[PDB]
């Protein structure tokens, strides 16, 4: 069995700074013929992969110089010089030199940039949804870094447990970015009960948390 | 230029056959590989097989001999994934990837194709608004959005204004409710000032259940 390895899993980068991601293959890529068909592929998220590097060092048509791959044998580097917002993904090696074609397991390069505040909106329900039966409230935290944030619900004061979502975006590809919705889901019986709704974001940008709320009917 | 567009996402039951496209274009079809790669929920890419198209010939990884066949329509220049006696672990993204032979590579992929394999019935989502934070008439920046809620499978599409507006928008991934079904929300942000102007429709289509629906979203 041909394994590929790659290291590391996750790889933090600053902007301007260097990507060095290693793959290894537990046989070698040198082909009885001379060649070495080892490759590479970026996919982004949602998105299907696109061919990078071929054959160890070549870049495909469009990828710029910045990408360069290197290496022998078993052991390959694929370096992306003065890294860049848009260079946000899962890199894969692949080889073709033994039937049948492998990828390795993959390797995220994440952006590392300065911590960055979250503009806070509250959505109370509407009225087509409380219509049918159960009202969703959603708190949006948009654009922060870093990803960790703490999100609390009140409804009249009390702090709520056990019936809120959390959802966060990938790093944006322009600013590299996160954010994140909270959901407070009640039935509408629950929701009708209270009046004020709240929610409190703690987060490494602000000084001291922020909180957005409405009240019922208004 | 060169492109591979695939079929639709699916829904099937355990035990049923699923048969995926890929149409090509922008090339001559017969004269590349054509093969098919898997992406299982958080995993590695899987390289399953190839059909070469001048020939007819298919060649299967060891783990994709048996449920698993390839057929092409040359004159369509479509290919074809077929997978019967369909398990949960079929359930994965399935790409197309053209091979150019010369340095034995996938130079160009298709967009991927969704197949869950479920025993539930599908549902579509209820859309509804979540209305504008500001008014005019104090400025700056306001968020709005559509809240997609209660289906299954996976996957949505959500756009706004039939695609023209793009540029701040953050369609969130989804989450499961313990209901078992998914929920999600897209969100925009827009000049403030802009609301009394501009109208905001964003349209959501979850295939498999054939539900389309656009919801005007104002204060």
């Amino acid at each position: 069995e041909l394994v590929m390895t790659q290291t590391p899993l996750s790889l933090p980068v600053s902007l301007g700074d260097q990507a060095s991601i290693s793959c290894r293959s537990s046989q070698s890529l040198v082909h009885s013929n001379g060649n070495t068909y080892l490759h590479w592929y970026l996919q982004k998220p949602g998105q299907s992969p696109k061919f990078l590097i071929y054959k160890v060092s070549n870049r495909f048509s469009g990828v710029p110089d910045r990408f360069s791959g290197s290496g022998s044998g078993t052991d390959f580097i694929l370096k992306i010089s003065r890294v860049e917002a848009e260079d946000l993904g899962v890199y894969f090696c692949s080889q073709s030199t033994h039937f049948f074609p492998t990828f390795g397991g993959g390797t995220k390069l994440e952006i590392k940039r300065t911590v960055a505040a979250p503009s806070v909106f509250i959505f109370p329900p509407s009225d087509e949804q409380l219509k049918s039966g159960t009202a969703s409230v959603v708190c949006l935290l948009n654009n922060f870094y870093p990803r960790e944030a703490k999100v609390q619900w009140k409804v009249d004061n009390a702090l709520q447990s056990g019936n809120s979502q959390e959802s966060v975006t990938e790093q944006d590809s322009k600013d590299s970015t996160y954010s994140l919705s909270s959901t407070l889901t009640l039935s509408k019986a629950d929701y009708e009960k209270h009046k004020v709704y709240a929610c409190e974001v703690t987060h490494q940008g602000l000084s001291s948390p922020v909180t957005k709320s409405f009240n019922r009917g208004e | 230029q060169v492109q591979l567009v695939q079929s639709g996402p699916e829904l099937k039951k355990p035990g049923e056959t699923v048969k995926i496209s890929c149409k090509a274009s922008g090339y001559m079809f017969t004269n590349y590989g054509m093969n098919w790669v898997k992406q299982a929920p958080g995993k590695a890419l899987k390289w399953m097989g190839w059909i070469n198209p001048y020939t007819g010939e298919s060649t299967f990884a060891d783990d994709f001999k048996g449920r698993f066949a390839f057929f092409l329509e040359t004159s369509a220049t479509t290919a074809y994934l077929q997978i019967n006696n369909l398990k949960n672990e079929d359930t994965a993204t399935y790409f197309c990837a053209r091979g150019t032979t010369i340095v034995r590579a996938f130079d160009y992929w298709g967009q991927g194709t969704s197949v869950t394999v479920s025993s539930a019935s599908t549902k579509g989502p209820s859309v509804f608004p979540l209305a504008p934070s500001s008014k005019s008439t104090s400025g700056g920046t306001a968020a709005l959005g559509c809240l997609v809620k209660d289906y299954f499978p996976e996957p949505v599409t959500v756009s706004w204004n039939s695609g023209a507006l793009t540029s701040g928008v953050h369609t969130f991934p989804a989450v499961l409710q313990s209901s078992g079904l998914y929920s999600l929300s897209s969100v925009v942000t827009v000049p403030s000032s802009s609301l009394g102007t501009q109208t905001y429709i964003c349209n959501v289509n979850h295939k498999p259940s054939n539900t389309k629906v656009d919801k005007k979203v104002e204060p």
